[PDB]
């Protein structure tokens, strides 16, 4: 019924108190007309709960699972990044490292100065991947 | 009868007109914003001289 | 059937029946939004002066694609760029301030407005 | 611990030790220094760790409540899920700071008295 | 704290340097209504003919008295009416746009305000 018209943010709503990550993947059909739409909205209202980080961690299982490409996850990385009240780096540096693996643009550079607390290994065997050749053992004596 | 044709054109010549006045006052807009950076540059440039060729005695 | 009797009228030229049949439709107290969507869709048809200020009204009620459509079909970028606002489509308001400034360029709203891309 | 609540001293070598074995030991004094300190970032992880565990100190949840007040938002649905803080406290806190979160806890408070004065 | 050093500044004339001091104070961050309040203050006292147009933005961020002081200090009276707009206090507004409507009423609006009272 909403999918016509409605307020978008009252479905997001319920799905962010429907923990039913298939019925996220029902939402994922990638076939819908108001898809990207959608996603649209979903998107700019998820910083509305903050409070709690469970139907946050489903939306990116399914994420995961939906293996939704680039412009479809990182994206929400990037909006809840912005002064993150969950800001630990576990499930969101690495999985931005990861979403940076599947980029390979610009951005993953300033990833590191924007910020903090990662591991070396890790992006060592990527940007020995990547451009890096030497500023492998530079880091190893650098960061 | 298809009798829409007359406020049709009617509108259609109105928004014919408002396109060419959005137009040439986009261009004057233009034009004078060009002005307003070739009215600063000068005394930018002026005021850079004049204080360099004050201070190149020293390096 | 009301759009129907629209229909029933536009068919034989009847705009000025539209015309007047619309100008006592305003006296209503339990219909719902579509009669207004109408209302500054034969406005924007004829009388497109007049649906910017009832709009700026009723606008808590309407659906948002007849009115997107309509809005279009009135072609009057300087209006829909505060439709957008009411609807908060920002994205929209840029473009059309990009495409249509001189006539719906506003400044520091614009430049305020900006911040939700 | 005692002279670390008297401390001052450098920044990460709280959260370095946070876990450490106890001694004379609370929170609702702690609490009390970050006040002095207004440097609530300390313990909110280590904070988020104690209360997931489910330790239902109404003071925890009450710093829960003041950091989110510092974080500006509103936690309606939060401090309304949690009937274990005191809603007094919570909503005393705030008086000059937003009659909206107040007044709603005094509503999930029942503070009759209150909501008026 | 701050207020007191406004205080200061007009007291020892300091009313060019207060003003300045509110144009720092213009981008601050976790800031309660009470700066805005002051700043619309200022504005009364020194920038009315900014003080609407700044107006125009924080009225979700007031507290109903000092406004109203303020305003009628400076009794800009469509700002007046524009303060019961927000506020929905509609008796006074009609009283000043009878006892000033030259300067203070437009006949759109008061179509239908009236009907609230």
């Amino acid at each position: 019924v909403c999918n016509e018209n409605s307020l978008f943010k009252s479905l997001s709503r319920y799905l962010v108190r429907r923990k039913d990550p298939e019925l996220w993947g029902s939402v994922l059909l990638e076939s819908n007309p108001y898809r990207r739409p959608l996603i649209d909205q979903v998107v700019q209202t998820a910083l509305s709960e903050t409070q709690d980080p469970e139907e946050v961690s489903v939306t990116v299982k399914a994420f995961m699972t939906a293996d939704l490409p680039n412009e479809l996850i990182e994206l929400l990385e990037k909006i809840v990044l912005d002064n993150s009240v969950f800001s630990e780096h576990r499930n969101l540096q690495n999985l931005l490292i990861l979403t940076a693996i599947k980029a390979d643009r610009t951005r993953v550079m300033e990833y590191i100065n924007r910020l903090d607390n990662y591991d070396a290994p890790d992006i060592a065997n990527i940007a020995i991947s990547n451009e890096l050749f030497e500023e492998a053992f530079a880091i190893f004596r650098k960061f | 009868p298809e009798s829409i044709r007359k406020w049709r054109e009617e509108q259609r010549k109105r928004l014919q007109e408002l396109d060419a006045a959005s137009k040439v006052t986009e261009q004057e807009w233009r034009e004078k914003a060009k002005k307003d950076l070739e009215e600063w540059n000068q005394r930018q440039s002026e005021q850079v001289e004049k204080n360099k060729i004050n201070n190149r005695i020293a390096d | 059937e009301l759009e129907e009797l629209i229909n029933y009228y536009q068919d034989r030229g009847y705009f000025e029946e539209l015309i007047t049949m619309l100008e006592a439709a305003l006296g209503l107290e339990r219909a719902h939004m579509g009669m207004f969507t109408e209302l500054a869709i034969l406005y924007s048809k004829f009388k497109p002066q007049k649906m910017r200020e009832h709009l700026e009204l009723f606008w808590s009620r309407v659906n948002i694609p007849k009115v997107l459509r309509a809005a279009e079909q009135a072609h009057l970028w300087a209006e829909l760029v505060f439709l957008y606002d009411k609807y908060e489509e920002y994205d929209n308001a840029i473009i059309t301030m990009m495409n249509h400034p001189t006539d719906a360029w506003k400044e520091g709203q614009f430049k305020d407005i900006i911040t939700k891309v | 611990i005692g002279g670390l609540l008297d401390v001052d001293c450098s920044e990460d070598v709280i959260k370095n030790l946070i876990l450490v074995v106890r001694g004379q030991f609370s929170t609702d004094e702690l609490v009390a220094e970050v006040e002095k300190r207004n440097r609530l970032k300390l313990l909110l992880p280590w904070l988020e760790a104690r209360i997931h565990e489910g330790c239902e100190e109404p003071a925890t949840h009450n710093a829960l409540a003041k950091i989110y007040i510092d974080s500006n938002n509103n936690p309606e649905r939060f401090l309304r899920e949690n009937p274990y803080y005191d809603s007094r406290v919570v909503g005393k806190y705030c008086e000059k700071r937003d009659p909206h979160l107040a007044c709603v806890a005094y509503e999930r408070g029942q503070c009759d008295l209150e909501l008026i004065n």
